[PDB]
RNA sequence: AAAAAUGUGAUCUUGCUUGUAAAUACAAUUUUGAGAGGUUAAUAAAUUACAAGUAGUGCUAUUUUUGUAUUUAGGUUAGCUAUUUAGCUUUACGUUCCAGGAUGCCUAGUGGCAGCCCCACAAUAUCCAGGAAGCCCUCUCUGCGGCUUUUCAGAUUAGGUAGUCGAAAAACCUUUACCUGCUAC
RNA sequence: ACAGAUUGAGAGCUCUUUCUUGAUUUUGUGGGUGGUGGUGCAUGGCCGUUCUUAGUUGGUGGAGUGAUUUGUCUGCUUAAUUGCGAUAACGAACGAGACCUUAACCUACUAAAUAGGGUUGCUGGCACUUGCCGGUUGACUCUUCUUAGAGGGACUAUCGGUUUCAAGCCGAUGGAAGUUUGAGGCAAUAACAGGUCUGUGAUGCCCUUAGACGUUCUGGGCCGCACGCGCGCUACACUGACGGAGCCAGCGAGUACAACCUUGGCCGAGAGGUCUGGGUAAUCUUGUGAAACUCCGUCGUGCUGGGGAUAGAGCAUUGUAAUUAUUGCUCUUCAACGAGGAAUUCCUAGUAAGCGCAAGUCAUCAGCUUGCGUUGAUUACGUCCCUGCCCUUUGUACACACCGC
């Protein structure tokens, strides 16, 4: 809509949630780049914040960033339906929750560990370093981790 | 990245200087004369179409052909 | 680089013939899965650095002002082809990877809306053509496919011959080839 | 044959049991029966392939003692042994053609409130003059589009060249149609040791034949992964991606003894739930308002918002049973891949390619398949260079026929 007038040049590459938010580009894109946030989720976050998706937003404000962080942290406090999440329904009798960065990775690791402990078919597969979701490796994917 | 995405006052001024000249102004044309990248170029073009200066030929999405007055 | 001025037996800076001080790092995907034995043989590169014998030229050149600088910037091979003012690759040299140091014309370019604003076309050679992984190979840390076998069989098929495959102990790092199958109103 | 041990196990499977059951049986011996057991090189039928190529045959008559041969062919034509011609051959049959089905034309017939329109009633909105768009099976009438009956219509037609002025071919004109009008359906003789005895109460023989290789339950498995090839899909984006908005097909299919398609209304971000219908179907689903497309905006040539894999979680549904994700949806992860070497496939017009739909299988699953329509090109309209195949003449120690001897 408008070309960025004024001096500009407000920080190339911001650091947020122990990860690299890329300068310029767009808020959603930055979120995606973070290890744990995706596209739709990012969009939702942006909407919640109340910033234009048109703006490149490496020239973002601090308050806005803080708000975003808060949103990331908390599903239930803000208006997020709580079945839109990465994780939901976990531990004994309790609540749905998700992380979005380093935190997300940690959570994933924990989950993996739990699975391993359980020794479920999926867990076993994971341990092996193999195909959890029953896809046929008779022909396909001949290299693997 | 190949740069030509960073935004400045100086850059804006150079862009302005000027809408006049060039048989046609096409986002593509703008980039890369090494100007502000795609979206930015489009925005600039739009601005140029505010009050004369550069009149249009086509109006399509991405095939936006403009030419100098008058 | 620009500028005012001190002083050196007037001053100034184009390389020629010599020997020593140093930068081509690091490695890994690979090499026959790990260790040892050789950069085997071969071989120093002009590049920077100080001083000689002065063609040069009297060798060493000092004290103070103006600006963020205002300085002059960019890029070259090597091979194949009757696409030979063009086409294809593009640092080759045991196999796999390598990079430019400077004698230089470079040149402040010619084209397309030159205008700075991008596109493409134009700058001989190169002196070295040199370094890193891999480098014929032999013992080890002592490997899994041989050694016979005896048991059988899977079978191999239309039938059969000779070989081959599969389950049980001892050193050493093919399921095919070939023979034999049928007659009036 | 309840009861618990038994048992994977509310399998009386049994050993614990001591009640039922009444001549079915049952214990043998002849004798059958079943087998997705074997052998397709023991067979049937069907199919595939030689080959949808142009080939095949016999009656006279001639040539040969004869097997045989000629006819069935130098040439030119044709998609075709299609014809014209030349001719010990003449006239014939099969195959091709004709045929059939479908795809195209019909303001010419016969027809319709299960197909579509016209006037008009009531009726909604407009400009506000009479006019424009509508909605209603209110009336009246029509058959162009619709269907689908009966017919016609194309025969290379007319003209020009070209060709022994033949077969034909080439070009203009008209014509819906001028590639055999397009597309198929069928499709000869002789065969193959091609496939199928896992479609088959089609079947020879062998095997098996009551702790079965019969059956039947239960749990798996066909889906496993150092890795080869084969159909396929998705992409490597800017002829795009993403958002909106525009918004148009044709083949179909679809339940009452089941549970089919399922509009319309409410709940749900979705998937999907619910109530209600309509449909046994030109009537309802359904104009299947399918996609690819078209318009305006957002990213601009960065492994990027290209690309979507693997992944984690939850929400759904089908079923008895979903972990070895059935499938759908929601968020998250963001891998390889900047058009692919040697090679090799498919293709000549509504084709190729793209795009979706569609039924088939189906409780549930589409990247598959048979069809369908939508968008719709590039380049030939030739040749034997390759490949295969066909003939002819040649040579042959071959005839189980070069995998030969
Ligand atoms: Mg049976
Ligand atoms: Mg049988
Ligand atoms: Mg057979
Ligand atoms: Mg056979
Ligand atoms: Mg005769
Ligand atoms: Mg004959
Ligand atoms: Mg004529
Ligand atoms: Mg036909
Ligand atoms: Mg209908
Ligand atoms: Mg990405
Ligand atoms: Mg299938």
């Amino acid at each position: 809509s408008l070309v960025v007038q004024e001096q500009g040049s407000f920080q190339h590459i911001l650091r947020l949630l122990n990860t690299n938010v890329d300068g310029n580009i767009n808020v959603v894109y930055a979120l995606t780049t973070i290890r744990g946030v995706g596209r739709r989720y990012a969009n939702l976050v942006c909407k919640k914040a109340d910033v234009d998706l048109h703006k490149r937003a490496g020239e973002l404000t601090q308050e806005e960033l803080e708000r975003i962080v808060q949103i990331m942290q908390n599903p239930t406090h803000y208006k997020i339906p709580a079945w839109f999440l990465n994780r939901q329904k976990d531990v004994n009798d309790g609540k749905d929750y998700h992380s979005l960065a380093n935190n997300l990775e940690s959570k994933l690791r924990d989950d993996l560990e739990r699975l391993k402990k359980i020794r479920s078919h999926r867990g076993i597969r994971h341990f092996w370093g193999l195909r959890v979701r029953g896809q046929h490796t008779k022909t396909t994917g001949r290299r693997r981790a | 990245a190949k740069h030509a995405v960073v935004l400045d006052q100086d850059k804006f001024d150079r862009i302005m200087k000027e809408a006049p000249t060039y048989r046609y102004v096409s986002v593509s044309v703008l980039v890369d004369r090494f100007k502000l990248g795609g979206s930015l170029a489009r925005v600039a073009l739009r601005h140029l179409e505010n009050e004369g200066i550069i009149k249009p030929v086509s109006k399509h999405s991405k095939q936006a052909i403009y030419t100098r007055a008058t």
